[PDB]
């Protein structure tokens, strides 16, 4: 006698009838719903490679809120009525990138690739609440996203662009 | 919104609506076990290979993501993000005298360099003290200036400020088996009330030997005459600590040459580490314990002289 | 070496394990999906709508595929004359509208049956007579003519006409078409798994479909089991419907026909109409002879054009006709497009000049052995393509079948049953063949292999040929070991596939054997070459060791081969330059017993001789012969497709369509291999096997024929040198109206 | 509110607690228990690509009896208390092959090999009823299987070493 | 052994332990489907696409499958497996004389080149029988032979002989909507009685066209006088048919030349077909009638003179 | 020709898009399994029993 | 080692021995052989690295991946141009479609293996002598920093 978890996923109903309480949102995406662009790098929360963007509506503040979030260490039962965008969410080589996945491409910001649509989805992130962010503002929100190839330069020149 | 139940094969979860559900839910099961963000439960059930056969979510709870501004100071739901918690105090600092907001400066600085966005969006503050990890950045501060934390059960309420006493020994706190931390109050600061954190930037084990520290110096109005100090180190211990033998030697001292040489004699023999304390990095340690206290005496001289 | 030893199919232990692995055992992704084709039920029309609201209530349904949905091209076929998917007008009625995708084949199944589509019927076409009447042709007449006609057919004692008849044939592989596609997410690559003897034509059909370069397709086949021609070009019928779904939906999409969907689909051999004149002698010698033939090619061009050249090729069989003239035309019909079928035009062709063989020994009272041999080409003899018959072994394979089959004292016994019997009637024949060996088409003449030694002396080869049975990947095997010179053990080939050897002719006509063998070869040359310094280094060392001392001095154990059928080029205008490397050759003798009551017959004795130069393994040349023969057997007499009037297949199964049982063979079955004849033009002086035994089937045809001659005799007419036309196949129904009797009347 | 279906297979128990009617034995070797060693030929009993063996106790004649049975029609909810022997039953290259599987590999009875676990299921199931059949039971036990490759008699000749 | 319940997407099986509960399975849903085998309703659901709801399943039952021996003949369960009859057939055959297993050994005869011994091992005879076919092998020989029907439902029992009578119109039987054939006698021969039985050997079409008969003369004592005749045929008709106005025709007439063209005039006249009756080969099956008839007229000779 | 130009990685716009497939984000097979490695907790000893 | 093929639709793949890790191989791969073939970069195209494709690789190492897959692959494509050569040469002013088209017509094969092996290797610990590189790669950096002591 369960209760049923329903959220979202890139504008998508999920409802799930027999959720696991130990189940993090990874382990989900990637192995329940097949969206396998969102990456395991360590599952502690310090290398942001399996970043998604969370949205709900803030029942205090009014308001629908837009942030990132480890999907790694967030368990799927405390998402519900939780809106989950991914990288596929955003933008695809199919229909269209977004700008923010454009921009990293073309500036040589991505070398392996792995860390790529978790940085995508803290810029992605900033972008949502602050349209029009600073230059500091932008260097700040990847304390969380690691990248082992590029030396970080690149990521920055490119983002860079979305400034003042 | 009403109470969810969620079960798998080892775990039973409940996300409470509300605080009489809680706190019912909370003294029928005084062993299960609350989750807000995750980010140490998580490591706790993946790494340390525990298991919370019952699960307690309080996360939508409207008493425990309640931001209010008080004569005292701000308090902060123990839901509250990290994030949250850093925006209202950030608001609260461009808004205030700078001598009312030494604390929540203090608080943002252990802040600063702390995890990534994604972290702090989840992590909550009442996650955080409860905890109770040795390395803390945020315990030092909230002891040093005598946060008070109000801590609910059925029936019984009661406020207390943070003080060495709240962590008896490793990763435990003085909360009864029934007991949630309802809210947290980071309190303004007063005349003549001067405030400093500081870090060691870099851990090398998970939850030891990272010096941390929240310093507060109080002076007789308008003097350099200690009415009060308190200074409260992570990374030293097993636990929290605060030098209390070392401050209450200063009470009604002047800050001078005099009271820095008697304060780092008194924090080089009370904080002393064993060769082979766990964690290593005895020399080290040692010197950031004094080191940090140089820079909190300099500061306050310069927010004074 | 292993080389003309009776070595077994690699897999054949792994076959009858259950463990060797076809398309559809290849276990599924978990998000696999089923597709099932939704196919007209007119053979003409106008499609007026198509409803799916009762197939989106079936639980699993996914979607439904039409000519929309398709990003690239929905043109399609070998001439681009076919859809993917039929958009204004059905054409026939296997003809592919669309497709159902469903989570299991159940619910695919199920979402199909309930897809229903309206029609408008537009005027049909359906028999050869019908597009006679109408001018239904794809392209114009095709012909090959030598001598002087008129001057042959006066010159001529006795002339027949007549007009003959041979019906199509089911492929009826064991497995039907099959296609898994996987597709990779990233700039337009699939990975396909196919039941397909061509998998460039997959491949190239697949991007097309798709609008993407041939580069992101991959299409990999392990085995088939069996194609016999049925999956040269049709496989792709399916194939490129599961890329579709799977481009469209994202997962990996496998579809397997049931057989009712792939005989109605999938096409089959030709039927063919003949009309024939045939100027003799007295003597029996042929001095004139006139053949149009038509071909049902049904609803697209396919392989018909080629089919109707391999034809005119054969309408000589074994015969020297100083004057001949031979025609096709293909017949553009509303019904599913024929294809190959092991023999490629040959057996109707080879069929039609044995009839008029039969009724010109008839008609000049003489023994039909004596006919056949009088007319029998010569060593040096040039055929009516002007191609000189060097090593021409059929007068061999004749006297020595003669007498392994003690020919002369069965016919005797025949005759002594004929006397004392009534209603039970025996006949005896037997029949050459001659079969011309390469694609006439000359530019598929080519064949590639890849090689790889790794540094344990294993040995990897990749070659151009696909596995359905015949034991391509075996005879490779034994070749790479002799050219080689190291154990089979230490050589393997796992498939067939277009990253390792790209632009690929079909697995077909016979000479994969002979192209891909040399092919293997000379990459084992090159081998040889880069490994021969450090075997002279190490002269007493083991194959092991030269290879890792190569290796160790960074000489390349990789390579490629390459092969080209030299000294093709046949002109259509000119009538000259060699249309086939060689000939393969044989000789069938058959005794049957009709039942004249019932129709029924018994298969009471074959002998087969074959010329298969020297066989590169006589096990597996024999069953090839053996199985040919009983393939023929089945379109000479048993296997019978029927369409109701308005061009619909009624026979979909092998409840209504009889394949050959192990009851339906020979009692006494006997096949040799001709000793001492090895063939110059072939890799170790072996010859292609595949194809050149089938049309020996038809020695029962026209022993059947003989033995109703005898019932005839018994109960119709006195006139011996009488004309009848029975027409392919023999089946009972046709066997008992040809003996006309008290009960018939 | 459903009664659970209880056969074997190949010596091991299948519990199924779901039975559909519709669903086919073939279909439940294949894609329910993933052996894939029996086939689909046709579908409607003609080809025997999918004889497998089945086995009972017998309530009348006491006995457990053996006969050949057509996967493709035989629904599984006949089969309760029914045991299954299919061609990974019998033997592999793996561990060792049967007799009857040595035989027509050997013999060259096997060319595209698409027929042949039907073939060898029939011959056994010939063979666990009489171990010393006569060379005229031995031709008309596969009455039920056809094969295009071959034209018979090699798999005859094989199996003829059986009889007497 | 106890009733057990199936249930998928859309059919709902009951397999019956129990006649009684067969008889109330049936009263209750008349439109459930019997099946055996399946190897008749497999067919008709994957190809034919009909859908039936409910199903029973009958196997287990023990009357069904009872095999007796009587003073009349044999008699088998409707569930009785062709293997089995065949088997029974045979050693009856074996041990009876001659002159009691005509109808026998026409029954084994058109079970000779049936279906393979995947197919006899599970396909019934009350199934071949109920599935009416025009074409089945077997309803020619039991409509010339008489076999006798016992046909049941709750309450109600009756026996009848298979006549023309049985198959009324096309793939239908004389069975109400709540009855099941329990089981099928097959008659031993009498003295002066001779039985023949043939068929074409291959269809076209799934279940027309195809010639199969069952032919039975009955003598006057130690005569050659006809007393009775029966010629059945399937492959003539959308049914099996007897050619009863002919036959009746030759009662009391003697087996000879002028009987012969008798026969075959009626026959010709009798299942004439028109020039585009379903599934053509209208010439050959006309003449098929009155070649096996001949075979039977010579047979019948041989068996006599 | 693209030789000495600042061409981008030709994969970098699918890995920014998730498009990309690693190892572990090729489909699992419907009867795949998983391995976790056993792992010693000593720097040197003789194992005694498992 | 390499192996390249062409498709009857001008289309060519690409296969080496090295791999992917991130550091871009198969672009430099690609302009190489657009450089070589003289096609546009959109005409090539490489997939995975694989044993049955290429057999006895070295590891993807040393930093010397762009210098050996880069001579085999563009040797493989000199392969290819010599082949290809007669057919331009019948066709001047066709296109790179057409000469493939017209080579595969003529029973040309469009495929090649490509093979390099770096020369004068060879150093020896004993006499301390032949050369352990073929050529250096060399660099300078400038690094301030601020400690807080
Ligand atoms: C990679 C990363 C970097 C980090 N860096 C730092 C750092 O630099 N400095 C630092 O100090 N910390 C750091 N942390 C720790 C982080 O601050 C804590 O994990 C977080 O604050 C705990 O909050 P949570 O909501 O995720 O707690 P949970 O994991 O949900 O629970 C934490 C514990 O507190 C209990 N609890 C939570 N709420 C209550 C309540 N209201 N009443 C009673 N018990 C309660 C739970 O039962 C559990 O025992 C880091 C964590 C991560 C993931
Ligand atoms: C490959 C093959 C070849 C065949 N060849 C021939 C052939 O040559 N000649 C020939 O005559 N037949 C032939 N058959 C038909 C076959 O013999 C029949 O399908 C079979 O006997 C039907 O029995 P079943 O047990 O499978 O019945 P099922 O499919 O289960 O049922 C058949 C019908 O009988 C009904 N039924 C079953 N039992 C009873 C009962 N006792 N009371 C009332 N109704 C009942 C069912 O409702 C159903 O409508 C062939 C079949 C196959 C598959
Ligand atoms: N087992 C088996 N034998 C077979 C076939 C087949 O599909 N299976 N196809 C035949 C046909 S149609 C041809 S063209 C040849 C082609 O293969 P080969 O060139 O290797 O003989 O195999 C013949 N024999
Ligand atoms: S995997 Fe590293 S933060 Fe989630
Ligand atoms: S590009 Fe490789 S880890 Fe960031
Ligand atoms: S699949 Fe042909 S009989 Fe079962
Ligand atoms: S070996 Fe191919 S069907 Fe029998």
């Amino acid at each position: 006698t369960a209760d049923e978890l329903v959220f979202f996923v890139n504008g998508k109903k999920v409802v799930e009838k027999n959720a696991d309480p130990e189940t993090t949102l990874l382990a989900y995406l990637r192995r329940k719903l097949g969206l396998r662009g969102t990456k395991l790098g360590c599952g502690e929360g310090g290398c942001g490679a399996c970043t998604v963007m969370l949205s709900k509506y803030d029942r205090l503040q009014d308001k629908i809120i837009h942030f990132s979030a480890n999907a790694c260490l967030a368990p799927i039962c405390t998402l519900h009525h939780v809106a989950v965008t991914t990288v596929e969410g955003i933008g695809s080589t199919k229909t269209r990138l977004h700008p923010v996945q454009e921009r990293i491409a073309k500036s040589h910001g991505s070398q392996c690739g792995f860390c790529t649509p978790g940085i995508v989805m803290s810029m992605y992130t900033l972008l949502r609440n602050q349209p029009e962010p600073t230059v500091e503002e932008i260097e700040d929100a990847f304390q969380g996203n690691l990248c082992r190839c590029t030396g970080y330069r690149p990521i920055l020149q490119g983002f860079r662009t979305f400034a003042k | 919104p009403k109470q969810l139940r969620f079960e798998g094969e080892r775990v039973t979860w409940i996300q409470a609506s509300t605080l009489k559900e809680l706190l019912d839910l909370k003294a029928q099961h005084p062993e299960a076990k609350l989750v807000v963000g995750n980010t140490e439960i998580g490591i706790e059930m993946k790494f340390k290979n525990q298991l919370f056969p019952m699960i307690i979510c309080p996360a939508w709870i409207p008493e425990l993501n309640a931001v209010e501004h008080g004569p005292e100071g701000i308090s902060f739901g123990a839901a509250c993000a990290l994030s949250s918690v850093e925006k209202t105090l950030l608001e609260a600092v461009a808004k205030l005298p700078t001598q009312k907001t030494e604390v929540f400066r203090g608080v943002l600085e252990q802040l600063r360099w702390f995890a990534g966005k994604q972290v702090k969006s989840v992590a909550s503050l009442g996650g955080n003290i409860i905890t109770a990890s040795p390395i803390s950045d945020l315990n030092p501060v909230f002891m040093a200036s005598g946060t008070k934390l109000t801590i609910v059960s059925r029936g019984t309420r009661r406020t207390v400020p943070m003080d060495h006493t709240f962590f008896p020994s490793y990763r435990k706190t003085l909360l009864g088996p029934e007991e949630i931390l309802l809210s947290i109050e980071i309190p303004y600061s007063r005349e003549d009330e001067f405030f400093s954190a500081f870090k060691q930037a870099s851990r090398r084990e998970d939850d030891i030997a990272k010096v941390t520290c929240g310093m507060r110096v109080l002076f007789q109005p308008g003097s350099m005459q200690v009415k009060e100090l308190a200074l409260c180190y992570g990374g030293m211990a097993d636990r929290t600590i605060s030098a209390l033998k070392t401050t209450q030697k200063q009470l009604s001292k002047f800050w001078n040459e005099k009271l820095l040489q008697d304060v780092c004699a008194g924090l080089a023999e009370e904080l002393s580490l064993s060769p082979d304390a766990p964690g290593g990095m005895i020399e080290f340690r040692r010197t950031l314990t004094l080191s940090f206290f140089f820079k909190f005496y300099l500061t306050v001289l310069k927010k004074l002289g | 070496d292993t080389v003309g030893r009776p070595l077994p199919h690699l897999a054949a232990a792994m076959q009858a394990s259950g463990e060797a692995v076809y398309c559809d055992d290849i276990p599924r992704y978990e998000n696999e999906l089923f597709l099932r084709l939704v196919t007209s039920t007119r053979a003409h029309a106008k499609i007026k709508s198509i409803d799916v609201s009762e197939a989106q209530k079936v639980p699993g349904f996914v979607c439904f595929l039409s000519a929309d949905d398709i990003p690239g091209s929905n043109e399609t076929g070998l001439f681009n004359d076919e859809t993917v998917f039929a958009k204004d007008t059905v054409t026939c009625v296997g003809h592919i509208i669309g497709a159902v995708v469903a989570d299991t084949p159940e619910h695919a199944e199920r979402a199909a049956h309930v897809v229903k589509v309206t029609y408008e019927d537009l005027p049909a076409i359906i028999t050869i007579e019908d597009a006679i009447k109408n001018n239904s042709f794809y392209g114009s007449e095709l012909k090959i003519e030598k001598g002087d006609l008129k001057k042959g057919f006066s010159e001529a004692d006795n002339v027949v006409s007549g007009e003959l008849y041979i019906g199509g044939q089911d492929h009826f592989y064991l497995e039907t078409h099959c296609t898994i596609a996987i597709p990779k997410g990233e700039e337009g690559e699939m990975e396909l798994f196919v039941s397909t003897q061509n998998a460039m034509k997959t491949q190239s059909f697949v991007a097309k479909m798709l609008g993407v370069p041939v580069n992101r397709i991959l299409v990999r086949v392990k085995r088939m089991g069996g194609g016999f021609g049925g999956k040269e070009t049709r496989s792709t019928l399916v194939s490129v419907a599961v890329a579709l779904a799977a481009y469209k939906t994202g997962h990996p999409v496998r579809c397997m026909l049931d057989r009712n969907e792939d005989m109605l689909i999938t096409g089959g051999r030709h039927p063919f109409l003949a009309r024939y004149k045939v100027g003799f002698m007295k003597t029996g010698t042929i001095v004139a002879l006139e053949v149009d033939h038509y071909s049902n090619a049904g609803n697209s061009r396919d392989l018909s054009h080629s089919i109707m050249e391999r034809a005119l090729f054969h309408m000589d069989n074994c015969y020297k006709i100083p004057n001949i003239r031979g025609t096709g035309r293909l017949c553009k019909t509303n019904l599913s497009s024929n294809t190959a079928f092991r023999g490629f035009g040959g057996p109707q062709a080879l069929f039609i000049a044995e009839n008029w063989m039969s009724e010109v020994a008839v008609t000049c009272g003489l023994p039909a052995e004596e006919v056949r041999w009088k007319n029998m080409y010569k060593e040096g003899d040039l055929t009516h393509f002007n191609q000189r018959l060097e090593g021409f072994s059929v007068p061999r394979c004749w006297d020595e079948c003669l007498k392994s089959s003690q020919y002369y004292a069965r016919k005797s016994e025949v005759d002594k049953f004929n006397k004392e019997n009534c209603w039970k009637k025996r006949g005896l024949c037997i029949i050459p063949t001659k079969f011309g060996i390469s694609f006439t088409v000359p530019f598929l003449n080519q064949a590639g292999a890849l090689i790889h030694v790794y540094t344990d002396g294993s040995v990897l080869v990749s070659h151009g040929g696909t596995e359905m049975g015949q034991g391509l990947h075996t005879k490779m095997v034994q070749v790479a070991s002799k050219a080689l010179k190291i154990p089979i053990s230490k050589i393997y080939i796992s498939e067939t596939s277009t990253n390792t050897v790209p632009n690929s002719s079909p697995t077909a006509a016979s000479v994969s054997t002979d192209i891909y063998g040399q092919a293997v070869y000379e990459a084992c040359q090159t081998i040889l070459k880069r490994l021969e310094p450090f075997k002279k280094k190490n002269p007493d060392g083991s194959w092991e060791d030269w290879v890792m001392a190569a290796y160790q001095d960074r000489v390349s154990l990789s390579t490629t081969g390459f092969y080209r059928t030299p000294n093709l080029g046949y002109s259509f205008e000119t009538n000259s330059g060699n249309a086939f490397h060689y000939f393969t050759y044989g000789v069938a003798c058959s005794e049957v017993e009709i039942d004249c009551l019932t129709g029924d017959h018994k298969n009471l004795r074959t002998d087969i001789v074959m010329d298969v130069g020297s066989s590169l393994n006589p096990a597996i040349d024999i069953g090839q012969v053996e199985g040919a023969f009983v393939q023929g057997l089945g379109l000479f007499t048993l296997e019978e497709l029927h369409y109701s009037p308005e061009g619909s297949l009624h026979t979909r199964g092998p409840s209504t369509y009889k394949i050959p049982a192990f009851g339906s063979i020979p009692t006494e079955f006997r096949v040799s291999l001709l000793r001492d004849c090895p063939n110059k033009k072939a890799i170790y002086a072996s010859k292609a096997v595949g194809e050149p035994p089938l049309f020996l089937g038809a020695s029962v045809f026209f022993a059947i024929k003989d033995a109703i001659r005898a019932a005839r005799a018994q109960h119709t007419n006195n006139n011996t040198k009488e004309l009848f036309r029975l027409d392919s196949p023999a089946t009972p129904e046709k066997i008992r109206n040809a003996c006309v009797d008290k009960f018939t009347t």
